[PDB]
RNA sequence: CGACUCUUAGCGGUGGAUCACUCGGCUCGUGCGUCGAUGAAGAACGCAGCUAGCUGCGAGAAUUAAUGUGAAUUGCAGGACACAUUGAUCAUCGACACUUCGAACGCACUUGCGGCCCCGGGUUCCUCCCGGGGCUACGCCUGUCUGAGCGUCGCUU
RNA sequence: GAGCCUUGAAGCCUAGGGCGCGGGCCCGGGUGGAGCCGCCGCAGGUGCAGAUCUUGGUGGUAGUAGCAAAUAUUCAAACGAGAACUUUGAAGGCCGAAGUGGAGAAGGGUUCCAUGUGAACAGCAGUUGAACAUGGGUCAGUCGGUCCUGAGAGAUGGGCG
RNA sequence: AGGCUAAAUACCGGCACGAGACCGAUAGUCAACAAGUACCGUAAGGGAAAGUUGAAAAGAACUUUGAAGAGAGAGUUCAA
RNA sequence: CGCGACCUCAGAUCAGACGUGGCGACCCGCUGAAUUUAAGCAUAUUAGUCAGCGGAGGAAAAGAAACUAACCAGGAUUCCCUCAGUAACGGCGAGUGAACAGGGAAGAGCCCAGCGCCGAAUCCCCGCCCCGCGGGGCGCGGGACAUGUGGCGUACGGAAG
């Protein structure tokens, strides 16, 4: 898990917030892995990525990324999707199978926090005092 | 001797004209701006003040090439010249 | 100083440049109000710094 | 002469060369608060100032 | 921007309200003396042609 | 009544392009009528007036009677300006009187071929 | 004497050059004659005389322009600056035939089973 | 700060309900554009009748609303095939086809 | 009797309140979806005949070319006044051009110091010789060129 | 309301006439020059004497305190309408080489120089100035930066995030 | 435990756009105006004041006192 | 010892192409307090917000069930009215707080890995010819990727011979 930045495990607040050392960070590392392969090459779109390897300390993973103008993708009409600018940086968006997973969303009673498109979609039309002209 | 006395060794000035924005932030024994941070790659913006983006973002210069943008937009980038 | 960079000198340039009153034409235009540069800065009152 | 301040004492020395048709012995260059560039140019002594200023028109 | 600006009404208050103004429309008193002029004008509600 | 939705009522909107107008605008802007005879002549309401017209004024200090022919088209100041129109200053120097082309009946139009043009589609367009 | 475009446009580069020089040769006697003081009907003529280089370099550049798309028209990987300017956008559009292009699954599909007109009321 | 002989209100106003106010100033610009919508579709996509495909006939499941009746989505595979016509050419016909729903 | 002080009224004096006006804001709604490595936003400097600011431009610098309209811009002298040649201003702008810094990109930046290729004159040629033109940032994709292994193997000495 | 009017609306003043108990109102007289009111309903950012109320302006104080740190000025002439102060002659003094002298670094940016004006600035004054307006002025192989490292700051390889 | 997909939805940024039981230069955006301007702080940043002659300058020719500022006559304008 | 093939790699100012940065009102991902309330204050509320960081598009996200329900069963996602200030959470204090129906706008569904079958029938690049306007896209001859698996036939609604 990660360690919160704050020097000297200082929080200043109530005593809600003082567990510096155990924040345990919703995304998974399978998406710390797919960000980082994806802003170090923002050239290539992160398509997948998978386990290959633990030991104790370093998790491994293998990333498949795809060239948005190699003419083989750019003719091939069952890959053309991820040339579209919507789909740039999927792995900081949360939009592969990873970033979904992380963030927990799905059909069913046990998904109802996020009820459509994303959690702050929800918070959104869940807090909108809604007023018409006619009341 | 607080005051008035030690205004007089005010002497070397720290900050100096920058080169991106050029609004005397450049801090020279630091080698970094007080307003965009010339050495980062990206411009020094915050939510905290919006009248540092009144004044910084797009709008308030030229838009040289962003008008004509505009222009070019407003019949669809057309590539052909005129008829006779 | 007496001696310094050369962007310091396309500054003082310019504000020389600036440094100089309202000619007596543009006040006898058409549809004009301005009477006297508001922007006169005097090397006294007001300093540039750099 | 006003010269712009891009250029050096060589190409104010061709170009006095190619456009008056007459020798430079050397050029001093300052650097004139409005802005722009003075430029002394000192002829060989073959030609005459004078005769170049009345050919020149100042 | 909220302020309640609109206010429904009732729509039997509605035709209640047509019904009146149309009735009222009909007595020659209320027309003058809300100031129509109405001295040489022939007889109440004036129907015309379908030519009109 | 207006019926387009694409122009304005604004009283803002419109005394800002009518005092921010054009050129090319002001032209239309300044705009005369013409006598009746030269109305049944060239079967036209109005035209724009230039340099080289001959003005009858009808109607401020100057009435009537006074057909001369203009100088200067101040579009700047909305206001042309004619030759036989004349006030002295204080020191005897004459200046034109300023004067605007609404209150301006011409009665002698200058003949070019663009204005043979323009009088043609004003014919062709009234039908 | 005028200066018009439509005669600029007819003569070759050899006389266009000439003529520039014959006009910044004029630009610089002005020039003195702008710094020396009793000159004062020639600023009207200096301003039309750089306003005439600016239509000088204007066709020149023009025809030099037209004369290198006359040899890069058609040809593979044209110059960067022959190349359409639009937005960046829409030099990221695929093509024409890249967005026409469909998967053959697809186009037997649309071969067999296509899409009809009709109207239900009896 | 409570008074005489009332109801015990918990109003919902601690959250900074003042930013998200959607207030429905925009109601007839939908109307107009939701008509002009539905007529630009009759106009230019086809003769196919306004809300082309049918819908079939479907009880509500509940112990409330299983006495009433209602438009469903599609209509059933199982009914499709009784009925005797492919899947894709039912839906170029016009019929709406569901694959979930069963019988 | 005059001087000083107080209260009204008339007139006069910094003061700009009230009233009247608006090329201004505020709110709401509709239409479109638009930056950049082919150099974005922003900044510095410069440009008018007389030109400090705003506005407009980039050594072609108060705009160039083309189209449309059709005799002006204007405070002043001048300039094209021509239209049975091409035509001033204005708007559109679809063609050219767009100094320097800036993601800024040869290095950090003191406008300094370089390194290749080509062209002109300078002892007609490199040898740290002047001017001009092109290139020279990081990461990465596909393909080409070169070589590193006691990584694995084939054939032979 | 076939309301009021450039033959004078709003606004403002008034030792004028009046009404209502009062909130206030109507008319007359004087400036003003383009909009205003009455009734019935409707909606308010709708009435000020205060809040060490906010902004702006003005009195008593008041022609009052104050123009007093560093020994000191005086006569004649001149340009000038105008001189305790500007310039020159002369006299007497001060700073007295650790200077009230001659030039620099940082800082200022045209203040440096000439000509002209003296409403504005200089706490009085000016014919004077660092004020104003116009025009000038900074020339480098051999002076310094540029070259070098010092304390230190820093990117790539690598690691973290 | 692999992936795409238009519609209804949102928009206080931007390009034009139309309306207002809204405000009237101490109000309304900080800014109707050479406004993020003058100016202040080393810097982050803070941040103003400021509309109206006339129908057209026709902006007072000329005489006179003073060196001028200013003033008395005279004149333009329905009106100084 | 040398030559060659494959696999792991390094170099270049190799040919072609790509990401940086800005706006950020709407949208996506992370993490992220306290003032305030609870008349005190720790749980709680403020708030899964303010601030901070990373991204793209005119919309984004989501989207074809490892669903809802438990009866005469429905059937992608989104948006509105209801459900409902309800079930429920809470020093069960302050307060917080959904969902399934149901009625409407919108309607569009699909593809791939595996399984086998097709002598890789497939894609990228280079050179010349066939070509029309304002411009780049099909067909001929050889250089690579790919058998550690291109493409067609296939998608849980069954599919194939
Ligand atoms: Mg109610
Ligand atoms: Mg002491
Ligand atoms: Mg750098
Ligand atoms: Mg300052
Ligand atoms: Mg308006
Ligand atoms: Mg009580
Ligand atoms: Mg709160
Ligand atoms: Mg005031
Ligand atoms: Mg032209
Ligand atoms: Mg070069
Ligand atoms: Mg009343
Ligand atoms: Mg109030
Ligand atoms: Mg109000
Ligand atoms: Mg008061
Ligand atoms: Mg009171
Ligand atoms: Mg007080
Ligand atoms: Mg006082
Ligand atoms: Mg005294
Ligand atoms: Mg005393
Ligand atoms: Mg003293
Ligand atoms: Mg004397
Ligand atoms: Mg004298
Ligand atoms: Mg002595
Ligand atoms: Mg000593
Ligand atoms: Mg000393
Ligand atoms: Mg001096
Ligand atoms: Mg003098
Ligand atoms: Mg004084
Ligand atoms: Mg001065
Ligand atoms: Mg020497
Ligand atoms: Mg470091
Ligand atoms: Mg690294
Ligand atoms: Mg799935
Ligand atoms: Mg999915
Ligand atoms: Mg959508
Ligand atoms: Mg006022
Ligand atoms: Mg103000
Ligand atoms: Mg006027
Ligand atoms: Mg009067
Ligand atoms: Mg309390
Ligand atoms: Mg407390
Ligand atoms: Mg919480
Ligand atoms: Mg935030
Ligand atoms: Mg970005
Ligand atoms: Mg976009
Ligand atoms: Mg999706
Ligand atoms: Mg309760
Ligand atoms: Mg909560
Ligand atoms: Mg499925
Ligand atoms: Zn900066």
């Amino acid at each position: 898990g990660r360690k919160r930045p704050v020097p000297k495990g200082a929080t200043y607040g109530k005593p809600v917030h003082h567990g510096v050392n155990q924040l345990k960070f919703a995304r998974s590392l399978q998406s710390v892995a797919e960000e980082r392969a994806g802003r170090h090459c923002g050239a290539l779109r992160v398509l997948n990525s998978y386990w290959v390897g633990e030991d104790s300390t370093y998790k491994f993973f293998e990333v498949i990324l795809i060239d948005p103008f190699h003419k083989a993708i750019r003719r091939n009409p069952d890959t053309q999707w991820i040339t579209k600018p919507v789909h740039k940086h999927r792995e900081m968006r949360g939009l592969t199978s990873a970033g979904r997973k992380s963030r927990g969303l799905g059909k069913g009673h046990k998904f109802h926090h996020t009820i459509g498109g994303s959690r702050r979609a929800a918070w959104r039309r869940r807090n909108t005092l809604q007023l018409h002209r006619y009341r | 001797t607080k005051g008035t006395s030690s205004f007089g060794k005010r002497r070397n000035k720290t900050h100096t004209l920058c080169r991106r924005c050029g609004s005397k932030a450049y801090h020279l024994q630091k080698s970094t701006c007080g307003k965009c941070g010339y050495p980062a790659k990206r411009k020094r913006k915050y939510n905290w003040s919006a009248k540092a983006k009144r004044r910084n973002t797009t709008g308030t210069g030229r838009m040289r090439h962003l008008k004509i943008v505009y222009r070019r937009f407003r019949h669809g980038f057309r590539e052909g010249t005129t008829p006779k | 100083s007496s001696h310094k960079t050369f962007r310091i000198k396309r500054f003082l340039a310019k504000k020389q440049k600036q440094n100089r009153p309202i000619p007596q034409w543009i006040r006898m235009k058409t549809g004009n109000k301005i009477r006297y540069n508001s922007k006169r800065r005097h090397w006294r009152r007001t300093k540039l710094g750099l | 002469f006003i010269v712009d301040v891009k250029a050096n004492k060589h190409q104010i020395k061709q170009a006095v060369k190619k456009l008056y048709d007459i020798d430079v012995a050397k050029v001093n260059t300052l650097i004139r608060p409005d802005g722009e560039k003075k430029a002394y140019v000192r002829l060989a002594p073959d030609y005459d100032a004078l005769d170049v200023a009345n050919k020149i028109g100042i | 921007t909220w302020r309640r600006w609109h206010r429904r009404v009732n729509t039997t208050q509605k035709r209640y309200a047509i019904c009146s103004a149309l009735a009222a429309s009909a007595l020659p008193a209320l027309v003058m003396s809300k100031g129509h002029r109405i001295e040489e004008v022939p007889e109440l509600p004036l129907v015309v042609e379908d030519k009109v | 009544m207006k019926f387009n939705p694409f122009v304005t009522s604004d009283r803002s909107k419109n005394r800002k392009r009518h005092f921010n107008a054009p050129s090319h605008i002001r032209r239309k802007i300044m705009s005369s009528p013409l006598s009746k005879e030269l109305r049944q002549k060239y079967n036209v309401r109005s035209m724009p007036i230039r340099k080289d017209d001959e003005v009858q004024v009808v109607r401020g200090h100057y009435k009537g009677q006074q057909i001369g022919k203009v100088v200067q088209v101040y579009r700047k100041k909305y206001v042309i300006y004619i030759e036989r129109v004349q006030r002295e200053k204080a020191n005897g120097t004459t200046v034109h009187v300023g004067i605007h082309p609404s209150k301006v009946v011409i009665t002698r139009l200058k003949l070019d071929k663009d204005r043979k043009k323009i009088l043609e589609r004003k014919a062709k367009s009234r039908q | 004497a005028k200066i018009k475009a439509r005669d600029l446009r007819g003569k070759k580069k050899e006389e266009l050059l000439k003529q520039l020089d014959d006009l910044k040769v004029e630009l610089s006697q002005l020039r003195v004659a702008k710094v020396t003081g009793g000159a004062a009907s020639k600023l009207s003529k200096i301003r039309v005389v750089r306003k005439s280089i600016a239509r000088v370099l204007t066709v020149i550049n023009q025809t030099q322009k037209e004369n290198l798309r006359k040899f890069y028209k058609g040809k593979k990987y044209k110059p960067l600056d022959l190349r359409p300017k639009k937005t960046r956008a829409m030099r990221r559009r695929l093509n024409k035939h890249e967005e026409n292009l469909k998967t053959k699954k697809q186009q037997r599909k649309e071969r067999l089973y296509p899409l009809r007109k009709y109207a239900v009321k009896a | 700060a409570p008074s005489r002989n009332g109801m015990v209100l918990k109003p919902h106003f601690h959250k900074d309900w003042q930013r998200r106010v959607a207030t429905w100033f925009n109601q007839p610009a939908r109307k107009i554009r939701r008509r002009k919508a539905r007529q630009a579709k009759a106009r230019r996509i086809a003769p196919r009748p306004a809300s082309g495909p049918i819908r079939p006939i479907v009880r509500c499941p509940t112990v409330r609303y299983h006495t009433k009746v209602r438009a469903g989505r599609g209509f059933s595979l199982e009914e499709l095939r009784v009925a005797g016509i492919h899947k894709k050419v039912a839906r170029t016909i016009g019929i709406s086809v569901d694959p979930r729903r069963r019988n």
